[PDB]
């Protein structure tokens, strides 16, 4: 049963750090393109960054650019999103995606309301 | 304090129904039919070439008569062959031409078809006016139709991108039953022999066994990494194999509750769009993206032949009733028939 | 309120699957085995059929 | 087998009765150019074009230009999951993306829309028509000041305009650089990959835009004769 | 002299080789791919099967009365001989006109090109290049139009060289320079648009695609057969004893050369049948 456990986040003050990992199960983790969606309060959910199987390539949302950075352990079959220097705007509950199928440089619906390959998130909180 | 309690016991009960399918898990399929002599090299030859579609083919689904067969099309028409002669018997026009499914009733009187319309069409093959009309159309799902099949003249089951899987009475046009529990779109339906149970591949990478008087699921069946494409139930009702996009086809058992077997090769990356079994089940045909139609033993996981007869995307097959041929419907708007030789 | 809803149903769906009765895979799999053999003989894909009895010559 | 004979006749005969038919729907089919149109809720896609009929969820629009039929089918009731329908559209001439301009919060949003369709295994040979919609809001947006695109694009700090832009008369310097860096934003998406099977056509649009539909008919005609010179090793 | 003519006969027996060989790998790529059985190939069959005729049925006789200079087998023979190297060479430029215009069809107006290209008028195209080619082969040799016992030369008159002259080189080749001179700006004006698509990014597109792919495409028209009209025109008017003999052989031989030209420059510049290669 493909499964992801997103663990890390809390409470932190602005401008502090914090580091994300995500536990995937149940699929060979070397085969698929992996994701950072996060879903403010009262917004919908946003994707955050990728990462490509070998991670090779990777890609970041402009408003975090510069701060987050995302890092795969394929060997361990975990996945990391390094977040340093936070702000208050980055308050949301952070979703490790898988994208759907492997070998593939498309990823559809990892942004989706009701998204299979999604795990249960954690939550981030920067207000002080 | 409510809602965490309650997911924390749904993993108690995910790892206590895991550690009751290893407890019976004491040999393996592999193990038993290490004996057996293989099916040796499995050789099959295009016998009919279906032309006359000018779009990508969908789906195709055989009549119970072994001789007439169904197919859809994406240029909005299904066609009616005769596979002995290759002469079309009918040309539907569909009304709405985004078509991802058909169906043939066991009775041969009646065909079933639907698309990103969201609606099971209901087509009339034997009327006094001599021409094929639309009897029903089914309404009620929120979602593209991605599966149906008739279990008699007034019931049909459809399965949906809406996640759900519905039994409808066609006389009153309404849904009787909603299958309800799947988190992705509903891709595929296998009917059991006896029509009293049925499963389904979803795109949360799970196989739903269904109680059809019932109205609720069974038993769950986990394995697969990617969206189920295909399902197929073993001919004695005891077992179904899945297609999934992670390049793999999977044997699950209905009484073990749990995975048997793997047919995947290294060579295959791409997703599985159809699977079949022969009329002894010992035969699992999978049709590929790779545009070929791969021939598993079913009992020793081992690929028995090929079938490389279409240039694009193959859609869709089936195995007659009386196991006597295959047919292949494919992206690149050809059906072909095969079988063997002495 | 949706997603507590949502979990005592798929917490009571879990208690169903988790109470049915399993028997042995390797049971299972004889079983697979023995039908298999029994209906060999009657499979065309699998033993060919004479041109003669082949509808599609 | 008298009997058999008669029947063989028969269904010898009704067959030719459809392949006539099937002639008639052949010319029908080859004559139109099928079109999928995509966008978000803030797009205006159904106002992009000036025949609109709603068959069961899918909403489909006909328009003729020059005596060319265009048949462009829009998806309305389906899930926010689209990696399975959206191969039922493998085959049509060309996508239309449109995307609200205006709308910085969701340009990402559409970006990555854009990015998977673009790179689909099934959409690799399938051109794009881009329409950047609601050109005038934006307008308005970058002479009020009140947000900045380098908030949500730090690329736009260093960004100037391209050489060959176009901008309008009359038109301030600052919409023009953001103008073409929303339209630079989508080409290098499809400028990474694609190996010259299909490309991009962005064009920018506004709500009250009647040349549209000449647009297309434009830009269809640059993707088949490209598909042509590309044939014959003329490209 | 002996050595020259060892020489000389290889370099036929080469030539008829690979006009034999070159399109019968063009009939058979078609037959076994059932992609390659598409209506826009049509043209390029049925100019491969043309050229391959001509490499049985004309060209082993060609070469046996240059070598031995002396036509051994009967009259009678004889003009059946000419009549099909008339017909056959005919039929083969005429095939290539059709498919420059099928070309500057689909190039030109490629919205409209699955209606206007029917396979109605192939087959109509296909019949009018016959049509005319016994016309002029075995209609005007039987019945003494191009009239003016070892030579066997296709005879050639004052009016027979005109109209045959125009109708099938001449007027052909000036259509083809227009319709492929506009295919050409065409090509050069979309690889100078996807070249400055984005500032970032090299050109993807060399500048000279289009210019070697037509001047080897019209080249090779041009060049094999301007030569050989040229002197049958000149023949007509002035005489067979004006040419002399060996620039006559010269420019026969350039256009049989054609035949050997076509499977590489119609199926061999195809990307369809490079493909189609492959699977075979
Ligand atoms: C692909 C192109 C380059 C092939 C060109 C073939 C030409 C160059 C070769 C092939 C046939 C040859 C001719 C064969 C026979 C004769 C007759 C002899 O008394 C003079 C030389 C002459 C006239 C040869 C000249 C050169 C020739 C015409
Ligand atoms: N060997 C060229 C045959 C021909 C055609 N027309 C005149 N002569």
């Amino acid at each position: 049963q493909v499964q992801l456990q997103e663990s890390g986040g809390g409470l932190v003050q602005p401008g502090g750090s914090l580091r994300l990992s995500c536990a995937a199960s149940g699929f060979t983790f070397s085969n698929y393109k992996m994701n950072w969606v996060r879903q403010a309060p009262g917004k919908g959910l946003e994707w955050v960054s990728d990462i490509s199987q070998s991670g090779a390539s990777i890609s970041y949302t402009g408003s975090v650019k510069g701060r987050f950075t995302i890092s795969r352990d394929n060997a361990k079959n975990t996945l990391y999103l390094q977040m340093n220097s936070l702000k208050p705007e980055d308050t949301a509950v952070y979703y490790c995606a898988r994208c759907p199928a492997p070998f593939t440089r498309d990823c559809f619906d990892v942004t989706s309301t009701t998204y299979a390959y999604r795990g249960q998130g954690t939550q981030v909180t920067v207000s002080s | 304090s409510e809602l965490d309690q309650l997911r924390q016991e749904a993993e108690q009960l995910k790892n206590q129904i895991r550690d009751a399918r290893k407890a019976c898990a004491d040999a393996t399929l592999s193990q038993i039919t290490n004996n057996i002599d293989p099916v040796g090299r499995i050789q099959m030859r295009t016998r009919r070439t279906l032309r006359g579609h000018l779009a990508k083919i969908y789906a195709m689904h055989w009549g119970t008569d072994s001789r007439l067969l169904v197919s859809a099309s994406q240029d909005g028409k299904l066609i009616i062959w005769d596979s002995y002669t290759t002469n079309k018997v009918h040309a539907i026009p569909l009304r709405s031409s985004w078509v991802m499914t058909c169906a043939y009733a066991p009775s041969g009187n009646y065909v079933a078809c639907g698309g990103l319309d969201n609606i099971c069409s209901i087509y009339n093959l034997k009327t006094r006016e001599g021409n094929v009309r639309v009897s029903r159309e089914l309404a009620g799902h929120t979602g593209y139709l991605s599966c149906c099949r008739f279990l008699d003249d007034n019931q049909i089951v459809t399965s949906s991108g809406d996640t759900t899987c519905a039994l409808w009475d066609i006389e009153t046009g309404q849904q009787t039953t909603t299958f309800t529990g799947h988190t992705g779109d509903v891709m595929s339906l296998s009917l059991a022999p006896d029509t009293r149970l049925f499963v389904s591949g979803a795109c949360d990478a799970s196989a739903k066994l269904w109680d059809v008087r019932e109205g609720m699921c069974r038993q769950t069946f986990t394995g697969h990494e990617s969206d189920i494409n295909a399902i197929c139930f073993f001919p004695n009702g005891n077992a179904f194999a899945t297609g999934s996009d992670d390049a793999t086809c999977r044997l699950f058992d209905l009484r073990a509750d749990q995975e048997l077997m793997t047919y995947s090769h290294d060579n295959i990356i791409c997703g599985i769009t159809s699977v079949s079994f022969s009329k002894s089940g010992r035969l699992l045909l999978a049709g590929y993206d790779d545009f070929n139609c791969n021939v598993w033993d079913a009992l020793k996981a081992d690929r028995a032949g090929v079938l490389a007869g279409h240039d694009n995307r193959v859609s869709c097959l089936g195995v007659t009733d009386d196991g006597m041929a295959v047919a292949t419907g494919s992206w690149d708007s050809f059906l072909k028939i095969w079988n063997g030789s002495s | 309120t949706a997603s507590i809803a949502q979990a005592r149903k798929l917490v009571e769906q879990l208690k169903m699957e988790a109470n049915i009765d399993r028997i042995k895979v390797s049971k299972a799999a004889a079983d697979l085995m023995a039908y298999c053999e029994a209906h060999a003989k009657e499979d065309p894909l699998l033993t060919p059929v004479p041109a003669s009895e082949n509808p599609f010559r | 087998t008298e009997d058999q004979r008669n029947e063989e006749k028969a269904q010898r005969e009704a067959n030719k009765m459809i392949e006539k038919q099937l002639q008639k729907d052949k010319q029908v089919y080859r004559a139109t150019h099928r079109l999928l149109l995509l966008g978000a809720d803030n797009s205006g896609k159904s106002t992009i074009v000036k025949i609109y009929h709603v068959n069961s969820g899918i909403f489909e629009t006909k328009f003729q230009v020059d005596k060319v039929n265009f048949h462009m089918f829009d998806v309305g009731a389906q899930r926010d999951e689209r990696r399975k329908w959206i191969q039922c559209f493998n085959d049509v001439t060309a996508i239309i993306f449109v995307v609200d301009s205006s709308d910085y919060n969701r340009l990402q949003e559409a970006l990555n829309d854009f990015k998977s369709i673009w790179n689909n295994r099934w959409l690799r040979t399938i051109s794009v028509i881009l329409f950047l919609n609601k050109q005038d809001l934006l307008a308005e947006k970058v002479l009020a000041g009140k947000s900045k695109i380098e908030d949500y694009f730090p690329e736009f700090a260093r960004y100037t305009t391209p050489e060959d832009a176009t901008p309008e008369p009359g038109e301030d310097p600052r919409v023009t650089r953001a103008k073409y860096f929303i339209r630079d934003e989508f080409l290098r998406i499809s400028t990474a990959s694609g190996d010259g099977r299909h490309y991009c056509y962005p064009h920018f649009t506004c709500s009250v835009d009647t040349e549209n539909a000449r647009r297309i008919f434009n830009d269809c005609r640059d993707i088949i004769q490209r598909m042509h010179l590309r044939q014959y090793e003329l490209l | 002299s002996t050595a020259c003519k060892i020489t000389i006969t290889v370099v036929l027996a080469v030539l008829i080789l690979i006009t034999v060989a070159g399109n019968v790998v063009v009939c058979l790529a078609v037959g076994l791919n059932r992609r390659l059985r598409n209506l826009t190939n049509c043209f390029i069959v049925s100019l491969a099967i043309t050229d391959l005729l001509l490499g049985l049925l004309v060209l082993p006789f060609s070469a046996i009365y240059q070598l031995s200079c002396k036509w051994s087998f009967g009259k009678v023979f004889c003009n059946i001989y000419t009549s099909l190297d008339v017909m056959l060479c005919t039929a083969s430029i005429l095939n290539l006109f059709m498919i420059s215009l099928d070309r500057y069809c689909a190039v030109m107006d490629p919205l409209r090109y699955p209606v206007l290209v029917t396979p109605v008028r192939v087959a109509i195209s296909l019949v009018l290049i016959w049509v005319i080619s016994i016309t002029l082969s075995f209609l005007s040799i039987h019945l003494g139009w191009n009239s003016r016992t070892s030579k066997c030369k296709v005879q050639v008159n004052e009016v027979y060289g005109l109209v045959d002259g125009l109708v099938t080189f001449y007027l052909p080749l000036l259509i083809m320079c227009i319709t492929y001179y506009r295919i050409f700006k065409v090509a050069r004006d979309q690889a100078k648009r996807i070249n400055h698509i984005s500032s970032w990014k090299a050109a993807t597109i060399r500048e000279h695609k289009a210019t070697v792919t037509l001047a080897a495409v019209m080249g090779a028209f041009i060049i094999c057969w301007f030569p050989y009209f040229t002197a049958f025109v000149y023949r007509g008017l002035r005489g067979d004893d004006a040419i002399n003999e060996v620039l006559e052989a010269i420019v026969l031989w350039l256009g049989y050369a054609n035949s050997a030209l076509n499977p590489i420059l119609y199926a061999a510049l195809n990307r369809d049948f490079r493909t189609g290669y492959q699977q075979l």
